[PDB]
RNA sequence: GAUGUCAUACUUAUC
């Protein structure tokens, strides 16, 4: 309930630079990004969980028009 | 005889200090009042590896020298760069004969110029405390943000221009934020245009 | 042509296929024949510019129903149907002031586009599928 | 290769009471998986925070002991 | 990561 999925986001997006963009609307106590270790490149998906539920609800619903790199980020709860 | 990790960490007044090899040791209150101190340091990571710290930076890229800027100022690195090119394309005969009859004055920059480096244009290089140790993956792990402020890379990612008119240096998202309210996480945030003056905060946000 | 064999920062070789050093030339060129080497080789624009304008003049009727546009357009001697489209009042030639009002606009391509303000919010639904349509034996289109 | 699991401390089994009894094939994996988000969904099961006091804690009720002594 | 034979290379102003 905590944890809210973003998706659409570039290989260049690194994990400070969307603690950042996701501290704008609320303080995230973790994230997680899955990226293959072969290649050393980012899946485009990532998980932000935050101190409350309903604080990732107000993040997840406030994040609908963020664009990133041209291509816009979608957030899912999760 | 040797006790748990929870008998450890509801004994001790500092749970947070407390490992899981340090049940099986010979003092585990001793341990635990130790590590648990005021001024006291913590063990390496080193200890219970397999490389000695020593075999990781193996195959990954170091730089061979960071030169400072009171050493570059003096312009003694362009001229050792100069003189290694020109010996490095003599041969064995011009290397026999040079020593025979030698060349003096290969660069001769100046004679005061690296005393008023080394004592006017001294610099203080970035120190650090007695606690803050080293590890193998100290000098990668260099991530370690501030609710409403924005660098520049993530300014030049998204694509929002910071300025001093409110109209267009707040992101589009914000509005949202005139939609639903401010945010239950920060009741002290202030942001410009809901709550906060538009020509005052020029920050595009305020933790007061 | 090696691709693993790289030189550090201390004069030395450095194989990252297998990650092994060496400090003498001899010993990196030995180095390759193995097992360990044979192993970690073994596991590794155009129809808007001809588009022609000559904004004739549009007939279109509207009629209060309860449960709908008529134009009357001439004959475009082509299957392309002339597409409406709800847009908003910002942008504009002029830009002029108090303008925070939706517009729906039927445009096609031999004639003009012609717009119609709606006050109201949401009262019909501007998607050509859904609720339009455009009779070629007649040349009429209507929107409800 | 069994040498490099062996070595390692890997193919040990090990028991994780916390979440839900689950299995762990190495001391250094179930202490890299014990500050992870799977341990914390199952510790945010039972309402203990997570913090650094609970990284050790492998049962429920010594967990329970150390939420309520804190 | 450990073992057992060979080679390369280094340090303590060693002789």
């Amino acid at each position: 309930d905590a944890t809210v999925y973003v998706g659409g986001l570039d290989e260049k997006v690194s994990e400070p630079l969307l603690w950042e963009l996701f501290l704008q609307a609320g303080p995230v106590v973790n994230t997680h990004m899955p990226k293959d270790r072969v290649t050393g490149q980012h899946q485009g998906y990532g998980f932000v969980e935050f101190l409350s539920e309903e604080d990732a609800d107000y993040a997840i619903k406030i994040m609908n028009m963020i664009k990133l790199y041209g291509k816009p980020i979608r957030v899912n709860k999760a | 005889n040797r006790f748990t990790v929870a008998e450890l960490k509801q004994l001790v007044a500092r749970p947070d200090v407390v490992e899981m090899h340090d049940v099986t040791a010979q003092d585990p209150k001793l341990l635990v009042h130790l590590k648990a101190t005021r001024n006291s340091v913590p063990v390496p990571r080193h200890w219970c590896f397999k490389r000695k710290y020593l075999q990781g930076k193996r195959g990954i890229e170091k730089p061979p020298f960071e030169l400072p800027d009171f050493i570059k100022r003096t312009g003694i690195q362009e001229m050792r760069e100069a003189l290694q090119e020109k010996e490095e394309q003599k041969t064995m005969k011009s290397k026999m004969r040079e020593k025979v009859r030698p060349k003096m004055g290969k660069i001769d920059i100046d004679y005061q110029k690296l005393h008023d480096a080394f004592f006017k244009w001294q610099t203080k290089p970035k120190l650090t405390i007695h606690g803050d140790l080293y590890y193998e993956g100290k000098e990668f792990e260099t991530r370690l943000k501030k609710p409403g402020d924005l660098s520049d890379e993530l300014r030049i990612s998204l694509g929002m221009p910071v300025g001093p008119n409110a109209h267009k240096v707040p992101p589009p998202w914000l509005i949202a934020m005139q939609r639903y309210g401010p945010p239950p996480s920060y009741p002290n945030l202030k942001i410009p245009g809901l709550n906060s003056p538009i020509p005052e905060s020029c920050s595009f946000g305020y933790h007061a | 042509k090696d691709p693993y064999f790289m030189k550090n920062h201390l004069g030395s070789y450095e194989c990252k296929l297998c990650l092994t050093l060496h400090n003498n030339e001899g010993s990196y060129l030995a180095h390759t024949q193995g097992k360990k080497h044979q192993t970690n080789l073994a596991r590794r624009v155009e129809v808007k510019k001809f588009v022609k304008i000559g904004r004739p003049g549009y007939k279109v009727t509207k009629q209060r129903d309860s449960e709908l546009f008529q134009i009357d357009y001439p004959e475009i001697a082509e299957g392309i149907m002339p597409r409406h489209r709800f847009m908003s009042a910002y942008e504009q030639r002029i830009e002029p002031p108090d303008r925070r009002w939706q517009y729906l606009l039927m445009a096609a391509e031999p004639y003009e586009t012609i717009a119609f303000k709606v006050p109201s919010r949401e009262i019909d639904k501007a998607e050509g599928k859904f609720w339009t349509h455009w009779n070629r034996e007649t040349k009429q289109f209507f929107l409800q | 290769p069994y040498w490099l699991y062996k070595l390692h401390g890997l193919n040990i089994n090990y028991n994780c009471e916390i979440c839900g009894n689950y299995t762990y094939r190495g001391p250094k994996a179930f202490q890299r998986h014990f500050a992870e988000w799977r341990h914390a969904h199952g510790m945010r099961c039972l309402g203990i925070p997570n913090t650094a006091h609970f990284a050790n804690v492998t049962q429920i009720e010594d967990a329970v002991s150390l939420w309520a002594k804190l």
